[PDB]
Parts: structure tokens; sequence; C-alpha cells
């Protein structure tokens, strides 16, 4: 449901 | 004033800059809707939320807490070692102290389709776990913020917790010391204080927290009754709302703040 702001950007559902 | 550098961390209005009891000093937008959210720059030692517990995952799909729901990979709750391993390629994050790391970890999760909404967090020193709070609300009195024996190892963290809080934020209580105001080469007593009876330092710290800066009626910008001189002999919690600028040596006193740990002394 969330997307990481810091690189690398991965989507945690 | 030779106390300037030392007393700098107790200028809570400057070093924290937001509410303590209730921290909602900033606003952020999520998909076109404005939300209030914590923004204090200092960690709040011993602060938790009492629900008439809150670190339980929030109910998804209402007997849950304020914390993040289960994820894959599970990023909340996450241990200190778990966080450091998770950011092992990020040199700007992996070596942060446990409190700042928890704050940056919570602020890493964007619920928007590049907004500035960053979740607050709670670091539990007991089992060294970082809990990302999905619910940023702190009082609805139904729940309320408070310092408790059950909360003594919790640490309420906003998104703006500075990485050098150890240097510029309060933590320890000052034993054999008394907050004062520096006037003409001498440290004078706080001219006016509000005396609350307190059995020990813990109870005094609890009272100061209850009366401290709050961004919600029961933005403060850090203004409020954030300090307290506890006389351990007369059992008086002397609470005031002006920043101290020096220390008076007095074995009967322990200097505490709303941000300070309820037990630790130095």
């Amino acid at each position: 449901c969330w997307t990481t702001r810091m690189s690398p950007p991965m989507q945690i559902p | 004033n030779p106390w300037t550098e030392y007393m700098a961390k107790y200028d809570i209005e400057e070093v924290h800059g937001s509410g303590i009891r209730v921290d909602l000093g900033e606003d952020a937008e999520v998909a076109g809707t404005q939300y209030r959210l914590p923004s204090g720059k200092c960690p709040v030692f011993g602060k938790g939320i009492i629900i008439e517990t809150f670190l339980k995952p929030v109910a998804t799909g209402k007997d849950g807490g304020f914390a993040f729901p289960p994820t894959n990979p599970l990023i909340s709750p996450m241990t200190l070692n778990g966080m450091r391993d998770f950011y092992k390629n990020n040199e700007y994050v992996k070596n942060l102290d446990e409190l700042t790391l928890c704050s940056r970890h919570a602020g890493n999760m964007n619920p928007d389709n590049n907004s500035n909404y960053k979740y607050p967090a709670v670091y539990d020193y007991n089992d060294k776990k970082c809990h990302i709070l999905y619910i940023a609300a702190q009082e609805n009195n139904c729940f309320r913020p408070a310092k408790d024996k059950l909360f003594e190892n919790y640490t309420y963290l906003s998104k703006n917790v500075v990485d050098n809080w150890e240097e510029v934020c309060p933590r320890k209580n000052l034993e054999n010391a008394k907050f004062g105001l520096w006037v003409d080469g001498n440290c004078e007593d706080i001219p006016h204080v509000n005396e609350f009876s307190a059995n020990d330092l813990f109870e005094c710290n609890k009272l100061v927290f209850e009366l401290s800066a709050s961004d919600q009626p029961k933005k403060s910008h850090g203004k409020g009754y954030n300090w307290g001189n506890y006389n351990r002999e007369t059992q008086k919690c002397e609470i005031f709302n002006v920043k101290p600028t020096c220390l008076i040596n007095n074995s009967s006193y322990i200097a505490t703040t709303a941000l300070s740990h309820p037990i630790e002394v130095e």
C-alpha cells in the first residue's frame, strides 16, 4: 500500500 | 552567561518547536486533503497513548491500535537490527541512532500517489522495536496521551526528529540541580512557579507532561509549561512555562522537562 521515498523506490503493497 | 551552551537543549521552544503532550505542529496533504501531523524535533521519552493498547496494529477492513497493519516485507514493527539490515546499502541511514532511524523509517513510507505526509513512530527500548503509527491522532477525550509506568520505555517520535537529539534535546533529569534564570552574573530562582504535589520524580514528570505544550485543546510551537523543578524533600513539583537559563546547585532538587525520561537521572 505504500511506496518508499528513499532510493531504490519499492512498493510495499 | 556561561550557561548558554549547556542550557541550550532546554530551550524547548527552539529545539523542539512543537507540542509535546499533543504534537500536531504541521500540516500535510494526502490526495487533496489536509491532515495534521506531529513535527516535534525532539523525541518524547515515556510518552504513549492510553485507550479507554495502542501499539497493536490498526484494524483493517475496530479492536486494533494505532500502529501500521502487517506488510510484506514486514516493515512495522521492525527491530533495530532489522532496520539497519534493511538500509544496509544506504550510508545516509544505516548508521543513524535508534530513535532517528525509527523516525526516518516511518517517514519513508509514502501513502500518496511526492507529498510530505510522514507517519509518526514509537521506538520501544524494551525489545528494541520500531512501531510506525498509522494513526497520528493523540487525544480524543476515546484516548489520551500520557506518561505511564507501562510507557517508560516507549519513545514518541515525529517525522522531524533531529539526528543529533542526544546533543540538543533533553533526556536525563538533572539530580542535585534546580532550573533558574541568569540575572547579572547570578542564577536566580524562577520568580513564579505553579506548585503541584508529587510523590516522586516520575509523578512530577507526568504532571509537567500533562501541562506541557499542546497543539490541541483538551499550534503551540513549543510554548507551554514544559519545565519542572522537583523538590524531592517537600515533594513539590514546581512547574513553570518560561525557559530556564542556568542551574542552581541544590541537593533537594531534580530538574525535569516534559521531553525528559520519567526516571533517568544524571
